[PDB]
């Protein structure tokens, strides 16, 4: 596989054969756009009329396409298609204990009614994550689970758990201009750790106001006393956001009715929407955030109970 | 003889193989150009300038076309209230201003986007309430009024009143609008290939714009990948622009709209606002009814008036109401002009009716089927526009649908489920319909045919109707074969064109099979009469034997056939004279489960019984039952069009506008055709099936409303006679918001409230 | 100075010496290669009218893999050394229909027919991965294909015969 | 059509002999409307089937009769409206007949009468009529070259 | 009534201007091919091969 | 590396960067320029159906010279800096007919009409050299122009109206 170069009326396209080539190219043209499936860039170019004069396709690069089982989780290269992510997770779920696959199963629930087979066969993992749509169905899950992101540029490498700071502003991530997402390790869930993911089944505006969430609790061992709690939401702002004010208040509290009231009060306030918030559906969206937690609450009690 | 046989669509196998040709599948001429429309970004504005400097620099750019390039007239539309290209002011967001021509469609797209239009905004009216406030209407109020309202409202145990909104709908035909125009170069002549249901007004409108006689313009329509009424008129917005580019360059020019242009520009089903007041007995018997309908018509008249008329014709649904008034007003707004859409004001008026009907049952604390059954017309009865109902077969459909649905037994399973389940509920509803068959304009109830038989015995049929997937040509062929007594394989229909059958009505109102079927039939009768002498001398001869002899005897083997629908002409002064030739009837029973915490729902089972007289093709007709039904489920439950404050459509493709999908359809989906009921008004005793079964999708809507009353009994209050407004489409938002509980009120929080 | 793009369509080799990065597969199929069986319904990946099969060697799995894709979004520049199958690749009323094509036709799964090539290619693709699918697998194959005409019932029904 | 413009289509083809010019003249006369309202675009198998070739000199005869017939059919149909409105225009009668669901489209046909010669028996007409003419010409030849001028 | 009048051929003005379309003047489709007959050079003969 | 061929047709510059020495002006006009009023009747110079006017600056006479030519035999390669006029360069029914076009039409000089453009261009070329010519010159104008339909009498009669 040798690197290929195509040139059109407006665009230069480079088909990178090698990880090293990609990181050199991105160092030279840090403004260059990567394209894997084009399910996002083709929409931007056609419909928002963006032009990107220089495109690098890194789809051939092994690494980026690798699927790796490790002791902490299953790691997917960033060019991996959602169909492959999906096929590998379903296999993990049929084979491992329920208690190790809590997070894999919310990834799977978000993939359930996601597009169709044509899209999932070409849409990459990395493209979803870095697109950073306010209404990404996967980013809330990667955030609530602390999904680890390996991030590389020419002569740097770092692995960071996804958290609230990964998305600074509208359709931006905390990657410098020469870094690429290399890989994403989706964690096994631990003892005393329970995960749920939910989504609104109405989208109505092109990238806002569709409620979607990842929810995670870890308890003290053998107990119903909260050690960690994460509730992350898409479709409630111009980015994926975490209800951190709310969940910090629940540390060392017990999984009960008062916890239910306190979180819901916490959410109603912290995720509250201006009467004029972009997207409308102000009351429905408020109700879903609370109602999705209630579901998580009741599910967690069942996994305990 | 294949009539009554489940013969597959003639083109089915070519469609599956990709060999069936649609307008854009037509090869291009070596010199063929591409047009892209330039369109208003503003709801109501004066145009200050248009600058094409930057578009001029796109490779392959040919020209920008605007109102000034037009040789004949810039005045267009069914009622002469539109421009071909907007001149001084724009009056909606998709409002056509100009067009870019280029050598590739990619280059036409690129150039159109870079055309700079400068505007000056003007006070806009978008909603029905914006329009009522400003008395911005088309024409004057329309009305049917029978009996004494102040006096029915006075024999009345209960009076309920309210307001109800029903959202519009995008046609979402899989193939968007498309025209090819070929300028011939001689005498103004031009041949056009178009995805349209109305080739006659395409022909007239293009000739009008160009300032040439109609006889110069040939329009050919082989097939559409869907019309649904959206191609009955608004196709001309593309066709006329492309004809102008063809005229101006002297090259072939095509345009196929992209989905987002299509949804913006070409209009949809009318949104209706109703205010109603119903008077009834503790019995549920209706006594008075008054309804004022407001349609959102958008920026030109188009077919809005006759849509409002068909609405008022259907305001009774299947119910005898002794005192009745129903008006209709057409709101003039700064939105794309709305148009025909399968059902044609029928689904809206009929929805408004089952809505107050559902309240009557609730208010009386009676079982829904009883209040509906009690109020049903009887065979022979007169409607409110005073037409008699003969062969009124709803009571049959009804009893059969109740039995085959196992309604009574399931209504109990449903109540059992609502007792066992706190956060999910189920709903069940059985809903009747009748739909009146005929264009509401009497002069459109005319139809031509032209048949040739060739000297091999092969037959080419041409009629005035168009194939958009309903299997018209298939049915025309089954008829011709039945009437000529030859196999179908001897007969062929190629296309629809204005040079074989002139002055054709749009392929609309569900009547094409009736009226082209009659035209075709009569042409076959003429031919058979010409062939009789040759049959006589050679009784054992074959069709081919008789054809050759007829030809050698210099007997003509080509004829026109024609049909007018008899005894039609309703009056709005006088309130009398048949509006319709007959009515198609059906009943649907649907069951849903709602998730009261999310607003999601599953469609669990639907059972339809439809009266389609004696079916020409049970397979085609069932297929129409199914597709119409699923399109009404879209209208009532899924399909939601959404605009900015300042009148701009947000929902411009499949990711933001949701039509039913594979997994949206009832898990158990059962459709029956009512057996043993010969319809004597139509060809071989059949009935119009096209638009009639659509409003039956409302049975899913009313099952959801039932599921919600069960969720409100659970969490919100103890008043089982409560009335709550549920608008259409009942989207997740509307469903969730209506299931008032500890979450919608605040909590549980601990927060007082509710509830 | 620029490379040749080389790919296959219905088994025939295509060498494109001047690939424009912005060329989608649907545009190339329809307007360069003249194979108009594959349709434009939306241009945004929602409706599946432009559905094709793609086949490539996955230098990892071994395996040639077969999967479907929306031609309206697939840059031809992703397709170097990839094989495309369109509706015309599988059969025709001129030679023989594929069993997928025959069944959807004879089951009344086709009305206007505009959506039909797409659905044929999603069903064809499933069969190449799983020649004995389950009824559930058959339904989910079409999550990305829309039909405005049929109400879907007759399509699923015709295809149930491929299950087991 | 509803603008009153007429499209004529007949079995015969144009090869420079002015057939369409003569069918336009006949149809205008038969309909009593100006030739400028009548157009013939072309000849095709999907408008007039099973046509004889345009041959044997008879095209104006036989097509002109086919055209005349179909023009008469239209006049019979337009008659009631002309009566109802004696003072209006062609376009008024046409629009009137359209709104009244009167068909403005028809075929005509014509079959030459009393033809049928027998080569056994030597009777029956071979022809409908005969066309006749006489020419007188003058020439000068060059006896030395074989050349000639037609004077 | 023009019957009997020296009315010029209806298409003559367009024939003079080169606008009247004869069969070969019809524009070609982008993919249009061309055929040339292959014809006998012998008045009477068996065809023994074609290469 | 090979030279550009630059001529004019109907006042419009044609730049042919890749002229084949074998290409005739008839083929180039009909099949490259899309101008089909000039006709093919023989390909050998005897019928004049393909007659065009050519103009060149004569270096010597000063003078722009105008003559007729058979486009079927004219190599485009000889036309460097030559200006072509065809029947559509001189008038049309969309704008205004040239007197020649109007006269032949109204004289009944055109039956099937296939020879008519070439006859028009022969006559047009005469008038471009001799604005008031003789009856004698009118006739010799048409030595290489054939007409199968008319018997020639009306052409000459309609055109005599240019002498005197
Ligand atoms: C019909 C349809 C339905 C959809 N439904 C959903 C849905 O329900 N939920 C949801 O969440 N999404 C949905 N999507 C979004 C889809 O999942 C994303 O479009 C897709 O995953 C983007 O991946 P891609 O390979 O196609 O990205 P591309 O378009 O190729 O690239 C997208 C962006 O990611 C960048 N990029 C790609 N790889 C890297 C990398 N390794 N490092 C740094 N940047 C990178 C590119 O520069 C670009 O900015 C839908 C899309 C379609 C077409
Ligand atoms: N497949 C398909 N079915 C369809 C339509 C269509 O566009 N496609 N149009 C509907 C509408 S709006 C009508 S009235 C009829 C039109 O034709 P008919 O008059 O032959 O029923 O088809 C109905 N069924
Ligand atoms: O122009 C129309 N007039 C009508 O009355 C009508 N009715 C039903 C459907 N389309 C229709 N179209
Ligand atoms: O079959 C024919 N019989 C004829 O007399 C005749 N005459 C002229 C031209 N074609 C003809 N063809
Ligand atoms: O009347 Mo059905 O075409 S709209
Ligand atoms: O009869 Mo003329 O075609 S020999
Ligand atoms: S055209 Fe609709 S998904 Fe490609
Ligand atoms: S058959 Fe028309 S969209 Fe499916
Ligand atoms: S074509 Fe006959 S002279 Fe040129
Ligand atoms: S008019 Fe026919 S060749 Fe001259
Ligand atoms: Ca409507």
């Amino acid at each position: 596989p040798k690197q290929l170069r195509f040139e059109g009326e407006r665009v230069t396209w480079i088909q990178a054969s090698t990880l090293k080539e990609l990181l050199d190219l991105k160092a030279q043209h840090p403004e260059a756009k990567l394209v894997v499936g084009n399910t996002e860039i083709g929409i931007e170019m056609k419909f928002k009329n963006q032009l990107f004069p220089m495109i690098i396709c890194p789809a051939w690069i092994p690494e980026l396409n690798a699927v790796e089982h490790g002791p902490e989780g299953i790691s997917f290269g960033a060019a991996c298609a959602l169909s492959s992510v999906e096929k590998t997770l379903l296999e993990a779920v049929a084979k491992l204990p329920t208690q190790k696959t809590e997070v894999f199963r919310g990834v799977l629930e978000q993939l359930r009614w996601f597009a169709g087979k044509q899209v999932k066969s070409v849409a990459s993992l990395g493209g979803n994550i870095i697109t950073a749509s306010p209404i990404s169905d996967l980013n809330p899950v990667f955030m609530a689970s602390g999904t680890k992101l390996t991030i590389v540029s020419r002569g740097t490498r770092r692995t960071v758990p996804m958290d609230h700071t990964f998305f600074p502003s509208y359709r931006k991530t905390l990657l410098g201009p020469e870094e690429i997402l290399l890989s994403i390790e989706i964690p096994y869930s631990r003892e005393d750790e329970f995960f749920s993911a939910f989504k609104q089944a109405s989208r109505r505006e092109d990238d806002i106001a569709k409620v979607t969430c990842g929810m995670r609790v870890l308890f003290q061992p053998g107990s119903m006393q909260v050690k960690e709690l994460a509730l992350c939401y898409g479709g409630m702002a111009d980015r994926t956001i975490s209800a951190l004010k709310t969940t910090q208040k629940q540390l060392s509290k017990f999984w009960n009715e008062k916890l239910l009231q306190d979180v819901c009060a916490g959410l109603a306030e912290e995720l509250s929407l201006s009467p004029d918030a972009p997207g409308g559906m102000i009351e429905f969206r408020r109700t879903l955030t609370l109602s999705f937690f209630f579901k998580f609450y009741l599910t967690v009690l069942k996994k305990l109970g | 003889d294949t009539v009554g046989r489940p013969l597959p669509h003639l083109a089915a196998a070519m469609q599956a193989s990709g060999e069936a040709v649609y307008c854009d599948d037509i090869p291009r001429y070596e010199n063929e150009l591409f047009l892209r429309l330039v369109t208003s970004t503003r709801a109501h504005a004066k145009i200050k300038s248009i600058d094409v400097s930057e578009a001029q620099k796109v490779p392959g750019f040919v020209c920008f076309l605007s109102a000034d390039d037009i040789p004949g007239s810039n005045e267009t539309g069914l009622f002469n209230d539109e421009t071909v290209f907007a001149k001084d002011t724009v009056t909606c967001v998709g409002h056509i201003i100009g067009a870019v021509v280029a050598d590739t469609p990619e280059h036409a797209e690129r150039a159109a986007h870079v055309v700079k239009v400068t505007y000056e905004d003007l006070p806009a009216i978008i909603t029905i309430e914006d329009a009522i406030k400003n008395n911005s209407f088309y024409g004057s109020e329309l009305k049917i009024e029978k009996g004494d309202l102040k006096k029915g409202f006075s024999e009345a145990d209960n009076v309920v009143s309210g307001e109800l909104y029903i959202g519009g709908q995008d046609h979402f035909y899989l193939e968007t609008h498309c025209t090819i125009a070929i300028p011939k170069g001689e005498e103004g002549e031009m041949e056009l290939f178009v995805s349209t249901q109305n080739a006659m007004k395409t022909q007239s409108f293009v000739a009008k714009m160009l300032g040439v006689p109609v006889n110069r313009i040939l329009v050919r329509v082989k097939r559409m990948g869907g019309g649904f009424g959206g191609k009955e008129t608004r196709s001309t917005l593309v066709s006329v622009a492309v004809a102008l580019a063809a005229y101006k360059t002297g090259h072939p020019v095509r345009c196929m709209l992209d989905r987002n242009e299509d949804m913006l520009i070409t209009g949809g089903r009318h949104p209706f606002l109703a205010r109603y007041k119903v008077g009834f007995m503790k019995t549920g018997t209706i006594v008075a009814l008054e309804v004022d309908h407001y349609s959102n018509a958008g920026n030109s008249r188009d077919l809005s008036h006759s849509i409002m008329e068909r609405a008022l014709f259907h305001m009774d649904n299947c119910y005898k109401i002794p005192n009745i008034r129903g008006t209709g007003r057409l709101c003039k707004t700064n939105l794309s002009s709305n148009t025909a859409f399968r059902g044609f004001g029928g689904p809206q008026a009929l929805f408004i009716a089952e809505n107050w009907m559902s309240e009557v049952a609730v208010t009386c604390g009676l079982p829904a089927e009883e209040v509906r059954w009690k109020n049903m017309y009887k065979e022979g009865d007169l409607t409110h526009f005073n037409q008699r109902l003969e062969g009124f077969s709803v009571p049959r459909c009804w009893d059969e649908c109740l039995k085959s649905s196992q309604y009574y037994a399931r209504k109990s399973e449903v109540d059992k489920f609502n007792k066992e389940n706190c956060w999910k509920k189920r709903g069940l509803c059985i809903i009747p319909t009748k739909f009146g068959i005929s264009f509401t304009v009497p002069f459109l109830n005319q139809a031509g045919a032209l048949i040739h038989v060739y000297t091999d015995g092969s037959v080419l049929v041409s009629h005035g109707g168009t194939e958009m997937g309903q299997g018209l040509h298939t049915k025309m062929v089954q008829v011709a074969s039945k009437a000529l007594k030859i196999p179908i394989s001897k007969i062929y229909i190629s296309e629809t064109s204005t040079n074989t059958v002139p002055n054709s009505s749009p392929t609309a109102a569900s009547v094409s099979t009736d009226i082209y079927g009659q035209a075709v039939y009569e042409a076959c009768q003429t031919i058979l009469k010409r062939l009789e002498p040759f049959k006589k001398k050679n009784p054992d001869g074959s069709w081919e034997d008789w054809v050759m002899a007829a030809y050698q005897d210099r007997v003509s083997l080509s004829t026109t056939g024609f049909y007018r629908t008899p005894n039609l002409g309703y009056s709005f002064e006088t309130n009398s004279g048949n509006a319709f030739h007959y009515f198609t009837y059906g009943v649907a029973c649907s069951e849903v489960e709602i998730d009261c915490l999310t607003g999601d729902h599953k469609n669990l089972r639907t059972d339809i019984v439809m009266d389609v007289g004696s079916s020409l093709n049970p397979a085609i007709d069932i297929g129409q039952v199914e597709g119409a039904f699923v399109q009404g489920l879209g209208l009532f439950t899924l399909e939601e069009l959404h605009y900015s404050p300042e009148g701009s459509l947000h929902t411009r493709g499949p990711s933001t506008y949701k039509i039913p999908a594979f997994g949206s359809i009832p898990t158990e989906f059962r459709v029956s055709l009512l057996r043993d009921c010969p319809n004597k008004k139509a060809i071989y005793a059949s009935k119009a099936v096209g638009e009639p079964p659509l409003f039956l999708g409302a049975s899913v809507f009313f099952a959801i409303k039932d599921a919600i009353r069960a969720a409100r009994a659970q969490h919100t209050n103890n008043n089982t006679k409560e009335l709550f407004r549920l608008d259409s489409p009942a989207t997740p938002e509307k469903i969730r918001n209506a299931c008032v509980d500890k979450f919608t009120t605040l909590c549980v929080t601990g927060a007082p409230g509710n509830c | 100075t620029a490379d040749e793009l080389v790919f296959f369509v219905n088994g025939k080799k295509v060498v494109e010496k001047n690939a424009d990065p912005e060329t989608t597969l649907l545009a190339y199929l329809r307007r360069k290669l003249g194979l108009r069986g594959t349709k434009l319904g939306c241009g945004e990946g929602g409706c599946g009218a432009c559905t094709v099969m793609l086949s490539k060697y996955d230098r990892l799995q071994d395996k040639i893999i077969h999967f479907s894709a929306n031609a309206c979004l697939a840059p031809i520049c992703t397709l170097h050394h990839v094989a495309v199958t369109t509706v015309e690749g599988i059969g025709s009323t001129k030679t023989r229909l594929h069993p997928v094509q025959e069944r959807i036709a004879k089951s009344h799964g086709s009305q206007c027919g505009f959506c039909t090539p797409g659905i044929v290619m999603s069903m064809y693709t499933l069969l190449r991965n799983q020649p004995e699918p389950t009824v559930e697998e058959i339904e989910d194959a079409f999550q990305g294909n829309l039909c405005r005409c049929t109400g879907y019932r007759p399509i699923l029904q015709g295809f149930r015969t491929f299950a087991k």
